């Protein structure tokens, strides 16, 4: 009982964005603006922020909407900004325990356009700290100072029962992240977090997805192992026995 | 048989244009303007089922008029209230015309 | 069941937990005689499987 | 350059013989495990490929692959004879309910033999074999063996599957379909399939 | 052995086929253009069927191929499924994968997408059939089937009063009509599923929030002014 | 010079259209209504009516945009009513010459979802004269038929 | 295109001119604004297709509805007209 | 293309990697020089070979 | 790295495949014809990707050779997965004759347009007419119908040369002809001065022959 | 290139005596002769000359 909830999504250094939090609603929440307002800009935010993995990350033009792979730029790197930037969610869970998930965006210099990632997340904050304001300092000039992972990691230890956790690998987090009910499936390996890359973008561009139909089964079924582990066990004998004689 | 015709009407436009004529002074005096303020005064004169159409048009034409300055002090702004049965807005005081 | 109900559910059907459900229980009665070859400790319960 | 993809696909051990198959106009069913997924992993690139080749590369509904030319196709064609189209629509036809419980997927030459002489006209058996030809004996045999020899052309398509033995009995496979009728909303395929033939 | 196996993986298939069937009653009465309904079909394929109908009740005619200690079981179902059918072709692979894809029950089901549309009956859902409303709204259709089903499936590894969220996306919303987002709407709102959706203002969706987007150059700097309303009805 | 110009499309037997004939306009004209209605038909009614080369025509959905699918069906068999078809263009020249063009569309019988075009053009026809009212036979009351 | 035909045409001909553009939805005012002037400037025809009518004030416009009538669909067309 | 491009809206794949197809005219005055030099190119590579 | 053209194919190998000119060539190749030095495009285009188009073909337990004479063509293993078919020996006759004729010196003033007629009069000057005369029909003994029957059966022949690419006909004119150097693997049997059973041994274990 | 093929040997060779173009360049383009990079076939394109 209670479902849990999405609370809020927080932009920082953003093209277009230095700072910006959305106020999700608890049934729709509407984007609304002129042609390249950045609309599409603001869900890219969502979906890279839910899924770290540069590898399946690309956000084609919604025309040609189904072609191949085609150029080598995924086009995340023009939406950052020069320095350091962020994507953070504030979720709420059937306990009511607030927690904070984000990661923190770079535009690695090169030639080429290549962006550096770096997944965390944030436990036990009080209720009257926002998002925008644990990540910027008001120093003396007009603009605020966006702070990087260490400033934030000495600011948020000195909180009490605050906790700092900072990822090393995507597995993790998305283990974090099922083991507080954000997501609904703990993404074992790689292919289970492109089985949900694929529903996250088909939902997004829309449409009767090509590859969900292909693999209908795949998708709708749990696999069952009741059925095979006896066996296994019965058959064991006889592998040891078949590898030991090879 | 021979084709038929229906007619569109005009009264979104003319409310357009009392909104813009009303919000005009504010950039004129380069007066600070303040969404939920003139929000709260404008719906008092339309009956509810016509609030919605209204606050989307209104800040249609607010939003022309300059910047809030404080939106890079990295602080969120709250949501005022502006009738009864419960509609909310959110927006940074106008500083910058 | 989860993991939380586990134990409760565990400790309380006890050496039962492995037990057979059956809604008549007399039906068995006839086959009953029959079983020479079972577990030395056969548990059996009634009601809708 | 050339898709990754595309590359990893004709780089499989199992392209060089698909290609000869497709190439002579064989079918592809669900029989033919290994081919069949390998197709079904790589359709999107190998409908590039064959494109190509001005040759379309299709996957009838049923789940069978084949190869359909264009007439600016750059593989030589070749074009079956009447009584092959009428050997393939009696196999369609073959292909129905009481067949589970008549012959358990296994049929036998002589069952052909006899209904293509039951069902079709007069005519157009001594169009087949010969106008000359008149209701004897050496006309029959005739018949018989060119049904032998269509038969076996057929099997080269992939629809017919000989058992592993000399003798003349085989299975129907489900690529058989591509004879058969056009389908309306409740139509009997018995009867649609019937009226074609006659 | 035989028997037993029978009934656990028919019982498993008859409990996967009620748990679609439930789901599939969620989606009746979807109005999306002239598409009234959305169903998952799920039938099984014949040459298991007699495979499973085999192993169930001719065991003694076959006992031989399976308590033949020279081969193992899986080994056994592998040479059982060839001898039915005998025209399936093996492609150099192992008997032993052959069997444990034998074993795992899905292999058993065949699975459509079908949809009720105008006057014609059930059809399968073809991309190229279909206007690009009815597309999206099939789409968002089968996203949820495969939500609900993802929940069912993790619930036994998860605390017993935690519910996970539900959260969907929507770009160029614009090309729904009013009725097939009144559709939408509903469907999430009975699922407990949040919607984020975009349009060029063109749809004014009277419930739940709304953020107006205005991109501006301010000391020669690109940026976005954002205003929000919410409370309406 | 005057250029010219587009005066009207005419669909007859389409799937949802009997005989129907929409007058363009000189620069803009639009289709408005509900999804499912039969704006993309015309679309489609059109272009093939130009071109009717039916190796390159291939009706994808909006969405599957720019991706080289090769589909099994090309999506214009089903836009067909079972008997006869037409789709024609009403041009006026630059020489102020009115001139028909069109082409006479028809279902192929058979498994395969095959169609069937034959081209034709009419010059000097009068200018009282509708497509509509050329391409059927009034028979009955008020219930008239399309004629090959 | 009509600049190389020059040499072959006829001297009194000038080639009829038309585009489309489905799902014009996803353009806001502006942009269609601009599409108008372009094409009006180049003596364009053009067909455009959305769900609501997004063009009010410029060209014909017609508004299609389709009724499912006695086992069978039919499809009604009516005119739209920029006041009244 | 053109047409099918137009009707689906937005920057053509196909149109713009083959621009100079689509946009530059030929030219038979270039072509009449060429011819000369064209059998001369052939025979050379002839030759070559 | 992964997902990188290397790991599956070599570049030149892929690059060569994906060349406009390859499906035409293929086709073609695997249907029996020659390829000579005059149609420049094929040829240049064999030349420059030689070896990777042999390993490639060489999945199909066929040789892609290389004639000394500079002509590429396509042999198959006993193990083919492509089928194998040998030439009638009428066809030997008139490319025996379409090579003597080739060589020819006092024929080379004709620029290589030969006519039916010529090679057939060539033909009768060499082989024994009459004992020929037995293939066409059992009963020929110099009739002027059996004469014309053999000429319409050597017009047809030398239009099956014609598709192997050994022949290629005027543009305009179907009763005149020019040669190609393709011809020479008709002199297999004897390019060198040794024993004739020898020779025939090696051709045959090396696949290049069958005897009848 | 088509500077150094338009200028022949012996009015140019005072000219020649800069470092951007000399004869054997044309024989350079030789390898470029055998295969350019195409990719989008339609009637014929074939090589540098
Ligand atoms: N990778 C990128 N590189 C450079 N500019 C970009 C990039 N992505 C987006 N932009 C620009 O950012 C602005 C916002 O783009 P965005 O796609 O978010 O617009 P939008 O509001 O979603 O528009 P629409 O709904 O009409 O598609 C536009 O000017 C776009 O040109
Ligand atoms: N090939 C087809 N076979 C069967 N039905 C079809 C086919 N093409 C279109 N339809 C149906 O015809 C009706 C009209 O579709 P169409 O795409 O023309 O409508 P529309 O008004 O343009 O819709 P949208 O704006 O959503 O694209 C819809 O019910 C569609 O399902
Ligand atoms: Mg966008
Ligand atoms: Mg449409």
């Amino acid at each position: 009982i209670e479902r849990g909830k999405f609370r809020s999504l927080t932009l920082v250094n953003w093209n277009g964005f230095f700072a910006r939090t959305f106020d999700l609603d608890e049934l729709v929440t509407t984007l609304s603006g002129g042609n390249g307002a950045g609309k599409s800009t603001t869900m890219a935010a969502f979906v890279t922020a839910l899924i770290p993995d540069l590898t399946l990350l690309h956000f084609r033009n919604t025309t040609e909407a189904g072609a191949t792979s085609g150029s080598r730029d995924k086009g995340l790197h023009g939406k950052l900004r020069a320095g350091v930037c962020y994507s953070t969610l504030d979720v709420i869970n059937s306990r009511h325990q607030r927690v904070v998930v984000g990661v923190r965006l770079q535009q690695v210099a090169g030639r080429d356009r290549k962006v550096d990632i770096k997944p965390f997340m944030i436990q036990g904050l009080p209720t009257a700290i926002q998002p925008t304001q644990l990540l910027t300092e008001n120093v003396g000039e007009r603009q605020a100072r966006v702070l990087p992972l260490n400033e934030l990691k000495d600011r948020l230890d000195e909180m009490e029962g605050v906790q700092f956790k900072q990822f090393n690998s995507i597995t993790d987090y998305h283990a974090q992240m099922f083991d507080l009910g954000v997501i609904p499936k703990r993404l074992r390996s790689a292919s289970d977090r492109s089985k949900f890359y694929r529903l996250i973008e088909a939902s997004l561009y829309g449409g009767i997805s090509s590859a969900i139909t292909r693999s209908l089964r795949d998708y709708l079924l749990p696999e069952n192992s009741g059925v095979r582990k006896a066996f296994q066990d019965m058959e064991a004998a006889l592998r040891e026995n078949r590898i030991t004689l090879e | 048989l021979e084709l038929e015709y229906e007619e569109f009407s005009e009264i979104n436009d003319q409310l357009a244009a009392m909104i813009e004529k009303a919000l005009l002074v504010y950039q004129q005096e380069q007066r600070p303007l303040d969404l939920g303020a003139v929000l709260r005064d404008y719906l008092a004169q339309h009956p509810l089922p016509r609030h919605f159409d209204v606050a989307r048009i209104l800040v249609d034409q607010a939003v022309r008029l300059g910047v809030a300055e404080a939106d890079f002090s990295g602080l969120p702004a709250e949501w005022l209230a502006i009738n009864d049965y419960g509609a909310k807005v959110q927006a940074h005081v106008i500083d910058t015309y | 069941i989860t993991i939380d109900d586990a134990p409760y559910f565990s400790a309380l059907y006890g050496p039962a937990r492995h037990g057979i459900v059956v809604p008549d229980l007399s039906l068995v009665r006839p086959h009953l005689e029959t079983l020479e070859d079972c577990p030395e400790d056969l548990y059996l319960i009634e009601g809708d499987p | 350059f050339m898709p990754v993809k595309l590359a990893q696909a004709l780089a499989n051990s199992l392209f060089p013989e698909l290609d000869s198959q497709l190439r002579a106009g064989r079918h592809i069913g669900i029989d033919d495990l290994d081919n069949h997924a390998f197709l079904m992993d790589f359709q999107e690139q190998l409908e590039e490929f064959y494109a190509r080749y001005n040759v379309e590369l299709i996957r009838a509904p049923e789940g069978f692959f084949y190869l359909r030319p264009r007439s600016t196709t750059l593989i030589p064609r070749s074009v079956l004879s009447e009584l092959d189209m009428m050997v393939g629509k009696i196999l369609c036809y073959l292909y129905l309910s009481p067949e589970r419980l008549a012959n358990q997927g296994i049929f036998t030459s002589q069952e052909l033999y006899e209904e293509l002489i039951s069902l079709a006209d007069e005519g157009k058996l001594m169009k087949f074999v010969n106008q000359r030809s008149s209701g004897s004996d050496l006309d029959k045999q005739k018949l018989q063996e060119k049904v032998r020899t269509t038969l076996n052309r057929l099997r080269r398509l992939g629809m017919v599957y000989f058992l592993p033995n000399n003798n003349n009995k085989f299975t129907i496979t489900e690529a058989v379909f591509r004879f058969g009728a056009d389908v309306r909303s409740g139509d009997d395929p018995r009867e649609i399939q019937l009226r074609m033939i006659r | 052995s035989s028997k037993s196996v029978a009934n656990i993986i028919r019982k498993t298939i008859q409990r996967e086929q009620n748990r679609i069937r439930m789901l599939n009653q969620g989606l009746q009465a979807v109005s999306f253009g002239q598409v009234r309904g959305v169903r998952l079909n799920v039938n099984v394929r014949e040459s298991h069927a007699i495979l499973l109908d085999v192993l169930s009740e001719q065991q003694e005619q076959h006992q031989d191929l399976f308590n033949s200690q020279r081969l193992t079981f899986s080994e056994a179902m592998a040479k059982l499924y060839q001898r039915l059918n005998p025209q399936v072709d093996m492609g150099q692979r192992l008997p032993q994968t052959i069997g444990e894809e034998l074993l795992d029950y899905r292999n058993y089901l065949e699975l459509d997408v079908e949809v009720n549309r105008g006057s014609d009956g059930w059809l399968k859902a073809e991309s190229g059939a279909l206007s690009t409303g009815e597309a999206i709204g099939t789409g968002m259709s089968i996203l949820v089937m495969v939500v609900q089903s993802w929940e069912e499936e993790s619930r036994r590894l998860r605390g017993k009063d935690i519910s996970p969220c539900r959260l969907l996306f929507l770009d160029e919303a614009a090309r729904l009509d009013a009725k097939s987002i009144a559709t939408l709407f509903e469907l999430c709102e009975r699922l407990q599923m949040q919607l984020i959706i975009a349009a060029p203002e063109n749809i004014s969706p009277e419930k739940g929030t709304t953020y107006k987007l205005v991109r501006k150059v301010f000391k020669n700097h690109e940026h976005v002014h954002v205003v929000g309303l919410r409370g309406f009805g």
